[PDB]
DNA sequence: TCACAGGATGTATATATCTGACACGTGCCTGGAGACTAGGGAGTAATCCCCTTGGCGGTTAAAACGCGGGGGACAGCGCGTACGTGCGTTTAAGCGGTGCTAGAGCTGTCTACGACCAATTGAGGACATGCCCGGGCATGTT
DNA sequence: AACATGCCCGGGCATGTCCTCAATTGGTCGTAGACAGCTCTAGCACCGCTTAAACGCACGTACGCGCTGTCCCCCGCGTTTTAACCGCCAAGGGGATTACTCCCTAGTCTCCAGGCACGTGTCAGATATATACATCCTGTGA
């Protein structure tokens, strides 16, 4: 797999910001958002995978994602926990 | 079959005592379970640290009553403290 | 043999006092757990559960629903200033957000 | 070396009512000599004056003599002969009356005698007995102890009992008493420490 | 023809996207981004749909909460428009 | 006479106070403020000097840390001077 | 006693902002700072006293403050703990 | 009378291995004791949750190795893991 | 003993602490060995950087200021200790470029 | 050197009601001799006139004599003979009647005798007794003390007691008294200091 | 007793670049021997193994010998012969090669020779020099010190310097070094204390 | 007694550049020995070590000697022989080398010789000269002074000069120096007092 | 800037179908409760030491207040680019099965590991015991 | 009366040994994990059709950025006042430690209900689709 960071579309970045109450945009936001998103998502994946390897599994479950988020101060409700 | 404990039952009895003509979606239910587990881990964890700090073996109503005041805002703490006091007061009286 | 009465029934609670006594006394929290401790905590959990469900049921009627959905839990938790501290870092699935639009963005 | 026997320490007042007494010195850190009734124990500096009072209910006959001897207080060491350590044994500190190796000396008295016992290997110092002055109630003998209790190769920190015996012209036992002795650099500090440890 | 004044659609969209609850990123694009990242740490890793939805909702929540703080930083600078400087400032203030 | 065209001293104070370690708040008044607050929760409380030392260091670290973020908000508004609204923003971004 | 918030003096507030690298400070900062500091102290002291009451003591120790700080997301080294 | 637990002996020893000529103030020794007790509580607390989550009965070098990789930054993690691996390897041989 | 693993940090104190603290019922004997190696390694990293910081200031002795600087001059330790306050630590001499005279 | 025995020091008024008295001198800096009833002690300068009064309830027989002797007050030193220090012993200050080494002299009395006792090695000075003169209830003897109490190799800061004995023609005992003596450079200063320490 | 001369202590590496070295021992309890580079001082327990390394820049000829001798560090004591205290001199701890009185012994070497010097009365121990074994940069001699520095009648708390001399078959100088030595019950504690005082 | 002559006190460095030196000791109240360059004076306790350094520009021949002698500083007293006081002369403190009456001794040195001059009655102590090691600039002789300056019948508070002379094996004068000496109980207190009087 | 008309979007109302939830029933599987006994923990009281709180005095620092000038902040105006909105076209996703393998989850059996208990030695700090110098008094000269 | 000068005890430090606690060593017993096997679910991959979203381009206005001007606010410096800081002392309270006694919790064994899982149907709810009405936004007119 390559370049799926471009799968995070410009309108999708619009809609996320619109939910956040954002009214008007500079085109620099799209590339900066993708970098910030990649860093947050990578940090969660790395913890989730680490739980998965500890349990000696091949498959990441929601509980692994839940614990990976939770420790960063991000308690997630609705996927088990 | 293998069994997993969840609070869906008691969550769907508490609602019937508050809004008898309403129900809960499976996802809202799942949220109320993670909320219970979270608050439970927080209070149990703080009651554990209180016993540890005081170099003492037993968790009691006191360690929980102190953890509650620490974790909840003051308005919620007083009401939760009231209910916790009444439950233990009745349980020991009955 | 005396016929069984559950500690939940004795305390007048709905939450399961035995399960809570298990979750306290085993699973690496404590050296010992006294019998009044599960009762106290079941009441506490029951109280906060009832508060969230009371507020969420109102948000459901405000939407002419009879079924509580994740949106209604989010609305209850953010509208209540105290619940918004206790759960201030929690993320809720399909929660949505409050209709907060900053005044400087409005037309004039 | 080791002795063939252990001297008896048992108090025996005898026909004359023989008993001991000591002065009311303070507990200043470096006081020369001081005594504790609570411990029945003397604390004193090396070679300094150590006054011991002799009390009787009636006056012994002429020719009576007073002897002093030392034994280890701990039962394990009672068979060893108490003597000066090899260093103080070699030092040139004899007064012209005492042998080099004896632990106990008497000062002031010209009629003193010192014995190395051929049968028991024990060491002892002896003087003639003398009665009190009219109006006085006891006779004072002034001893000197010629090694600290801590000396290696000698007492080696082991406590000692001084045994005092009242004897006839021939050495026959007329009476006997004993007290514990510590020879140390700071008798007052040490005495207070032991008296405080008596409450613990 | 009709035509809106530049900048007025936003207030409807703000209300719509604040009021609705569905996911704002499409499923397949996000799913492949997760796999593209994860392969860098371990090949042949495999995924539960619940896990991928869990990752997505955390990412949308993170970006939405970031965008709100970014918006306030822009308002504080008296700007109408958000910029990378607003993103950078909010993140730095949170210690990220 | 001579007097400073302003701010060179301010940069020297920044250098000096960033270099030093000691308390910048007064040694005794803070201890009375702790008593004035604490008596609201319980009378006749007693205070270890080490405990008050801990409160001071925590309060200074909090305030200094707050002043860093306040400084960045001000730079973002392209101002030389910090303002209450800078403090309110950083706190609000930080979830206070 | 009373009126010790005025004991958080103006130049001391200045010095704390000098560590924060602040070049110029507006006159309204000092009261805003006092109110913010008072909130912080109230939250720390309230939790500390709650630890001290739990132990049934009358004396707050460094450990009571250290635990009160720790749970507010702020760990303090050098005072025990 | 009373006696206390601290790491001052070992902090002093480690300092001599990195800078044999350098001393340490009691205040800095105090910081080092807090640092050790903190990192310990984090690793012990995290290893405890790994064991709880997998419902395993014991903390091992595995739970510690994983908690370290979860708590430390990547570079510190590599070296910490290498030292823990050598320690267990040597301890097993000794 | 500590000489078995070659560590300066006391394994059995760690073992006893892991038996209490309610972390777990039980322990594998490699666990305190592994954890002692980690706490010792991290202790060495801080003390080595702190000794260098003392030398930069020309002092023969580490003071809390030198720990504060040493921790922040390594961004890994700065992230590990991002929410820690140091007694008498002071702060970094950072001045934003927009403030300097021009 | 050491003596074979110790002289008796017990007070004994006897058949004649014997006792001692002293002049009411002040405590000024230039005073040569002064006495303290509170301490039973005389303070005096070396070689200066030291008046001692003898009091009696009735007059002793003709041929009665008065003797003075010095002994150390501390019991371990009592067997040492009190004498002048080696410096004052070698100096040329003899009056033609007193031997060079004697501590106590009597001035103004041609009938004086000085004894170095062949059996005890003790020094003493003796004069005939004479009854009081017109206007006095007592007979005054003028002593001189020939070393300071501080003299090294002599008294060496040890306090001494002067023993006065009233004696018959054979030297048998008719009465006895004693007083402490300090021989010093500033008697008034020293007397005041010791009397002030009596309240500390 | 005293000596007719003082040995030279001056450092002299000579034609062979002679130097000393010591092991990297810790400062824990029960540690047998530990050396301080900062103080140029060795701390050790009585009779325990004390390794001293010999370093050279080029190899001395065969028949070269190594000699160790102790002198007091303070200049007025330098003429006194360092020896064991009377207690340890009498105790039965000889190894069949060393005389009872010598402070320094070498263990593990049968070519050892112990000299009580006829002209200077100094004690010294001598062994042949040997070049390093294969894989080594230096040659190690194991010394033992047979009294504590605090021993009364021996070193009596006075510091000593050990002088090491490299010398030919006739005893002519080839190289020389020295180090201070403290023989004590807790070498770790004392080493730490003296190293910590160096910063005060 | 009085001498027939007064030794020359005039400084003379001679062919070898002879000079004296002294240690940089402070003025702690009871320091054992301390020297004042401003007064050219040594302050020291009785029988304690007094290190005097010997400085030369080139090494004197073998058989060279160093002699010390004492004279009174005041011209009224220069003809009197400086000697110990009658007390310290009688006391048994001879080291096996020094006569009882000599004021100055040299400690540590076995080759010392003591002279009571038949023609001048002056006491003096002599030792052979010894050179320093090639990187050390001076040789230290350790004198002892066996009476306080204040001893009555001896120095009697009169100041003294110590005269040091370098000599050949026949006694011919190779060099000479001198310094004032005060022997007292508190050398630091006294040195400070006399140096403070140098501003009064 | 203010009022009215047209266009577009949102909200409200009505109808039909499918899924979810709820309710009910049945069955299954521990889990919880009930009862009894044993050991430790916690609670209470007494004693001892350390720390905190409170008080007093002196000296300097810090804080507070005032005045003058410069710099910054805030407001207003002008010009250009960027972004927004709308329209058309293209691409991918979403939705809905179809097919196969890997892993996940669970169960069974045996070995190792961990815990628990007793006896012997070393680590670590506290205590045991002695010498120096300083403080200050003791004793003499001018 | 002030200074001259010696001597003894105290504070503190120097240095050897003891007591308490953990490690080491060894043995015994039970549980959990590891290892192996089996069964089913979920995941992954593939294909087709339909719609939505996305992407690119075109056209216009709003916002951003820069520049300029005026006033207010803050800094800098000096002087005066107030409290802090420092040092030392006194008394009481609280905390800590030790010992003893009773209650509480844990552990063990047995029985019944609670909870959970699975299945079915209905109702309700929600979702989806269509129509009508109201509100908001933009342009036109004065």
């Amino acid at each position: 797999l390559r370049d799926n960071i471009q799968g995070i579309t410009k309108p999708a970045i619009r809609r996320l910001a619109r939910r956040g109450g954002v009214k008007r945009i500079s085109g620099l936001i799209y590339e900066e958002t993708r970098g910030v998103l990649k860093v947050f998502l990578e940090n969660v994946i790395r913890d989730a995978v680490t739980y998965t390897e500890h349990a000696k599994r091949k498959t990441v479950t929601a509980m692994d994602v839940v614990y990976a988020l939770k420790r960063q101060g991000r308690t997630l409700y609705g996927f088990g926990g | 079959r293998s069994r997993k404990e969840s609070y869906s039952i008691y969550v769907y009895k508490v609602l019937k005592q508050v809004h008898p003509d309403t129900g809960i979606s499976s996802k809202a239910m799942g949220i109320m379970n993670s909320f219970v587990n979270d608050i439970f881990e927080r209070i149990a964890g703080e009651a554990s640290r209180l016993a540890h700090y005081n170099k003492r073996s037993t968790i009691t109503s006191r360690e929980i009553q102190t953890a509650v005041r620490l974790l909840l805002p003051g308005e919620l703490a007083k009401h939760a403290v009231s209910e916790g006091t009444k439950a233990v007061t009745k349980y020991t009286s009955a | 043999r005396a016929k069984a009465k559950t500690r939940s029934s004795r305390a007048g609670l709905q939450f399961p006092v035995g399960r809570v006594h298990r979750l306290l006394r085993k699973g690496n929290y404590s050296e010992r757990v006294g019998a009044g401790a599960p009762v106290y905590l079941a009441a506490v959990l029951e109280y906060l559960t009832a508060e969230i469900l009371e507020l969420a049921g109102n948000a459901a009627r405000d939407n002419k629903k009879t079924r509580i959905i994740p949106r209604h839990l989010q609305l209850a938790i953010r509208n209540d200033e105290e619940l918004n501290k206790l759960l201030g870092r929690v993320t809720i699935a399909q929660g949505g957000v409050l209709p907060n639009i900053q005044a400087v963005l409005l037309p004039k | 070396p080791l002795s063939s026997s252990v001297p008896s320490q048992k108090t025996y007042q005898g026909s004359y009512g023989f008993r001991l007494g000591f002065l009311h010195s303070g507990t200043a850190k470096s006081v020369t000599c001081t005594y504790s009734p609570a411990l029945n124990k003397m604390f004193c500096q090396l070679a300094k004056t150590c006054p011991v009072q002799l009390w009787v209910d009636s006056t012994p006959p002429p020719g009576t003599r007073v002897r002093a001897m030392a034994i280890y207080k701990q039962s394990q060491h009672m068979t060893e002969v108490v003597r000066r350590c090899p260093h103080h044994e070699r030092c040139s500190d004899s007064d012209g009356l005492a042998p080099p190796q004896h632990l106990i000396r008497v000062e002031g008295n010209l009629r003193v005698e010192y014995l190395d016992d051929r049968n028991t290997f024990r060491h002892s110092v002896v003087v003639p007995y003398e009665p009190p002055e009219v109006g006085s109630d006891c006779t004072t003998i002034h001893y000197n102890y010629m090694c600290n209790s801590s000396c290696m190769g000698g007492m080696n920190r082991r406590p000692i009992l001084t045994i005092i015996t009242l004897e006839d012209s021939s050495g026959n036992l007329l009476g006997r008493n004993s007290f514990e002795v510590r020879v140390c650099a700071c008798p007052g500090r040490d005495r207070r420490t032991e008296e405080e440890n008596l409450r613990k | 023809p009709h035509r809106y004044r530049p900048g007025t659609v936003a207030l409807r969209e703000i209300r719509r996207y604040q009021k609705s609850t569905e996911l704002l990123i499409r499923k397949l694009p996000f799913q492949r981004l997760v796999r593209e990242i994860a392969q860098d740490f371990k090949t042949d890793l495999r995924f539960q749909s619940s896990a991928v939805m869990a990752l997505q909702e955390a990412c949308e929540a993170y970006l939405v909460g970031l965008f709100e703080d970014t918006n306030l930083c822009a308002i504080h600078a008296k700007r109408v428009t958000i910029m990378p400087k607003d993103i950078q400032l909010a993140r730095r203030i949170r210690g990220e």
